[PDB]
């Protein structure tokens, strides 16, 4: 499933904002 | 409905007016070192960023609790963000909507700049979307109805917000949201340039170096329903690069559980092409407001605070901080010598 793939991802935590 | 000009319009407008009103006084003329670091006692960091942290913090005078933002000014300069800190902070101390975290104080020493603003104990809209897993779509439209006005709201005072995602949208005492990070906020008539918001949020225009304007912010807005309602974003991958081919695609995949009216809705604010998105028409909002999806909304009820939230965050009196994660503390140093002061001499 799409969650789950989500859940197994390495972006589920806090996402940074990008500067440079 | 969307494009009638009817009486409800003409009040929207008239409030709007005094809004820039008082705006601009404030723009033109900002509040400038109206505290110091050893009037508040620092409690507990509640966030962390790259250039410095968030603190609660008591004051002492009042005995009030604040987030007080602490940035690190060598850490900004290395990073470029002298100009957008300092747009922060002027935009931020002239803004005025229940929405928009209130800025009470700012000030800077030797090493740092310091914003404290209005403590927002019921937490992250991102902590309770991640545990809870996604939102009922009566849920998710009553926080957007709060980020429709409030975009209304920074949009007719020329603001461009830039960093829309649930990390940056905290949940009061009475379950409404409270916008924060005015870090990428910028006040420009036109066209822009800088690349930066987060990935997933970025919509296509930035990320192909096109110059762009507020419609980047009704793009954010799609993304942000999309990921309240489904509980996952609908561009994500392992690498920012991957997420960005995604984006550029001009292909969106909904959960099979989404009404047909969210997915139009949806389908008109993730609209790569600029002549279609939503926000950036004739219409303006109103082809926002008057959606299907919306129909249930009342706009002025909301405004006022009137509407019953869907949650209400656990408190456990003052300075209580259990609806936040825990971070590492590190001391506040201040240096004997004054670093920067030429760049942010106007904060
Ligand atoms: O703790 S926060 O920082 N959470 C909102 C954004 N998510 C955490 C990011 C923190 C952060 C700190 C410094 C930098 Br530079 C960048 C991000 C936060 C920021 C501003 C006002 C707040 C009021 N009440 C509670 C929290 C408040």
């Amino acid at each position: 499933t799409t969650y789950a793939d989500f859940i197994a991802s390495g972006r589920t935590g806090r996402r940074n904002a990008i500067h440079d | 409905a969307a494009a009638k000009k009817g009486s409800e319009q003409e009040s929207v407008k008239e409030f709007l007016a005094k809004a820039k009103e008082d705006f601009l006084k404030k723009w033109e003329s900002p509040a400038q070192n109206t505290a110091h670091l050893d009037q508040f006692e620092r409690i507990k960091t509640l966030g962390t960023g790259s250039f410095g942290r968030v603190m609660l913090v008591k004051h002492k005078e009042t005995g009030n609790h604040y987030a007080m933002k602490i940035l690190d000014k060598q850490k900004v300069v290395k990073l470029k963000q002298i100009e957008h800190t300092l747009n922060e902070k002027r935009i931020l101390q002239a803004v005025n909507f229940p929405f928009l975290v209130k800025l009470e104080f700012s000030f800077k020493d030797n090493s740092n700049l310091y914003m404290v603003m209005e403590y927002v104990p019921g937490g992250e809209m991102f902590s309770h979307l991640r545990r809870i897993g996604r939102f009922s779509e009566p849920h998710a439209r009553f926080y957007a109805a709060q980020i429709v006005l409030t975009f209304e709201y920074l949009h007719s005072l020329d603001l461009i917000y830039r960093d829309l995602k649930p990390e940056n949208l905290l949940i009061d005492q009475q379950g409404y949201i409270q916008v924060t990070d005015f870090g990428f906020a910028k006040r420009v008539k036109g066209r822009t340039w800088t690349l930066c918001g987060t990935p997933e949020y970025l919509a296509p225009e930035i990320i192909l170096s096109k110059g762009y304007n507020k419609a980047v912010d009704w793009w954010a807005l799609g993304v942000l329903i999309y990921e309240m309602a489904a509980g996952y974003p609908p561009f994500f991958a392992d690498q920012p690069i991957q997420i960005y081919e995604k984006i550029v695609s001009g292909k969106v995949r909904f959960p099979s559980h989404f009404s047909s009216d969210l997915k139009d809705l949806l389908r008109n604010l993730l609209q790569v092409d600029l002549t279609k998105r939503f926000g950036n028409l004739k219409n303006g909002v109103n082809d926002i407001k008057n959606h299907k999806w919306f129909a249930t909304t009342d706009w002025i009820a909301i405004y006022q605070r009137k509407v019953e939230a869907p949650f209400i965050p656990k408190f456990k009196g003052p300075g209580d901080t259990s609806n936040f994660d825990d971070y590492e503390e590190e001391e506040i140093r201040v240096s004997i010598n004054e670093k920067c002061g030429k760049e942010f001499s106007e904060f």
